[PDB]
């Protein structure tokens, strides 16, 4: 009767709780069993509530689940960092007689201290100039929260032309990284004297720079 | 332990076709469905299909006609053949089993509640009209290190490739401190390039050779790289 | 047709 309707995003505190939703219809949520998914980052999903209310073995009870009408409510209680994952609710649509997915809610843990940007420029190596191209690398890494801005500048001029940026990916110790690179001619990197990589990061500016080498 | 280890996938083109399989252990094959349940990049779960023990074949509006699921309850194996694929088939694919045993209720033999409590490890299928490529494998040196720079970050630029995975060692496993390989970007060509990095002493260069060995299954392809600073 | 995804159809479980 729809596509289960999740929120994107929920935000809890360590040690509280949060409550995320799904919402549908009488011929999913109202009259059949909703189950309940965790997915942490490159994971599988994992079978976290079943039957509406019902925990499988090894689930902690500070995961509850509930329906309500229309809606389905998981929550947890004695909120860890490790929560951080991609929750999913699930049910069966008898009007459309399909198995249905919402479309998840990534939760977050808050408190996490803030971490400025570790940013690295790379110039083209003399192996592509002599292929006549030039890539230029801005590495990204070590920054909380995950937003940052890159922008590239040349001489002092903008630069908006060849510029491919990664969204940001948390890493293993739980910070951010992100990727931007500035792909030109070898003639554009060796008609300027040098190239600027910004990196931007709560209202503060870093940044790097990058010359062609004259070797000699 | 219950085990579903998936095998298949990869690249085709649009209008194409792949083969999925996986092979389950740990549990009564015959008492179970068994689903495919997919997932694209950055995206949420979809159901794609369903077998049951006696042999009934269940798909999602989307891919029916097209994807044909089948078992061996004796080999306690089951495949996925894909045909006709199309670009929005590109996804992690998992096998999972159902949770709940098949099941006689009010005159009708039921395959399962379409849960899930075990998954497979998930396989990647791409579809796209992009060829396999190979990436080209360059070095990331500063352009000169100054003395007063006590570390130096050494890295290589796989650019290029598709489609993914790539993966990315240094000194074949042996430097692992320090080593931060980045998610690929995705180009307007269709084609990825990522980078991986390692800060290291400066007084170990000249002293100490550092090579990236990257690893592109996809093309069957490996590149081993030596980097070093030309200051 | 295939009108309840929840029903097994192999006619030997219902007729043998
Ligand atoms: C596995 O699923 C069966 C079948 O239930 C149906 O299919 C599932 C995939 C879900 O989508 C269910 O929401 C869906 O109804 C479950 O058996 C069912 O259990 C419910 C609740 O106990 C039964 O509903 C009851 O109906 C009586 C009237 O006869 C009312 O008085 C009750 O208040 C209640 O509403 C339902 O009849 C029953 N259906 C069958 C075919 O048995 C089963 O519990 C579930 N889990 C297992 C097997 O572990």
């Amino acid at each position: 009767q729809s596509v289960l309707t999740q929120p994107p995003s929920a935000s809890g505190a360590p040690g509280q709780s949060v409550t995320i939703s799904c919402s549908g219809s009488s011929s999913n949520i109202g009259s059949n069993y909703v189950y309940w998914y965790q997915q942490l980052s490159g994971k599988a999903p994992k079978l976290l509530i079943y039957n509406n209310n019902q925990r499988p073995s090894g689930v902690p009870d500070r995961f509850s689940g509930s329906k309500s009408g229309t809606s389905a409510s998981l929550a947890i209680s004695g909120l860890q960092s490790k929560d951080e994952a991609d929750y999913y609710c699930s049910a069966w649509d008898s009007s459309l007689n399909d198995p249905l997915f919402g479309g998840g809610t990534r939760l977050t843990v808050l408190g996490q201290p803030k971490a400025a940007p570790s940013v690295t420029l790379f110039p083209p190596s003399s192996e592509e100039l002599q292929a006549n191209k030039a890539t230029l690398v801005c590495l990204i890494s070590d920054f909380y929260p995950g937003a940052v801005e890159v922008a590239w500048k040349a001489d002092g001029s903008a630069v908006n032309a060849g510029v491919e940026t990664t969204k940001p990916s948390k890493q293993s110790n739980n910070k951010y990284a992100a990727s931007s690179y500035l792909s030109l001619t070898s003639d554009q990197w060796k008609s300027h004297k040098s190239y600027s990589c910004q990196v931007t990061h709560e209202g503060s500016t870093v940044e790097k720079t990058v010359a062609p080498a004259e070797c000699s | 332990e219950v085990q579903l280890v998936e095998s298949g996938g990869g690249l085709a083109k649009p209008g194409g076709s792949l083969r999925l399989s996986c092979a389950a252990s740990g549990f009564t094959f015959s008492r179970y469905a068994i689903h495919w349940v997919r997932q694209a990049p950055g995206k949420g779960l979809e159901w794609v299909s369903v077998i049951s023990s006696g042999g009934s074949t269940y798909y999602a509006d989307s891919v029916e006609g097209r994807f044909t699921i089948s078992r061996d309850n004796s080999k306690n194996t089951l495949s996925l053949q894909m045909n006709s694929l199309r670009t929005e088939d590109t996804a992690v694919y998992y096998c999972a089993k159902d949770a709940t045993p098949y099941y006689y209720s009010g005159g009708y033999w039921y395959v399962g509640n379409y849960s899930f409590d075990y998954w497979g490890q998930g396989v990647l299928v791409t579809v796209s009209s992009a060829s396999t490529k190979g990436p080209s494998v360059f070095p990331l040196a500063p352009s000169s290190r100054s003395t007063s720079e006590s570390t130096a970050a050494l890295g290589c630029l796989v650019k290029d490739y598709f489609p993914e995975p790539v993966t990315v060692s240094w000194n074949s496993g042996s430097l692992t401190s320090g080593v931060h390989t980045f998610p690929a970007v995705l180009q307007s060509s269709g084609l990825y390039s990522l980078s991986s990095v390692v800060t290291v002493p400066s007084s170990s260069l000249g002293t100490q050779t550092y090579v990236c060995n990257v690893n592109h299954k996809p093309s069957n392809t490996k590149v081993d790289k030596r980097v070093e600073i030309k200051t | 047709l295939k009108s309840d995804k929840k029903i097994e159809y192999n006619e030997t479980w219902y007729s043998r």
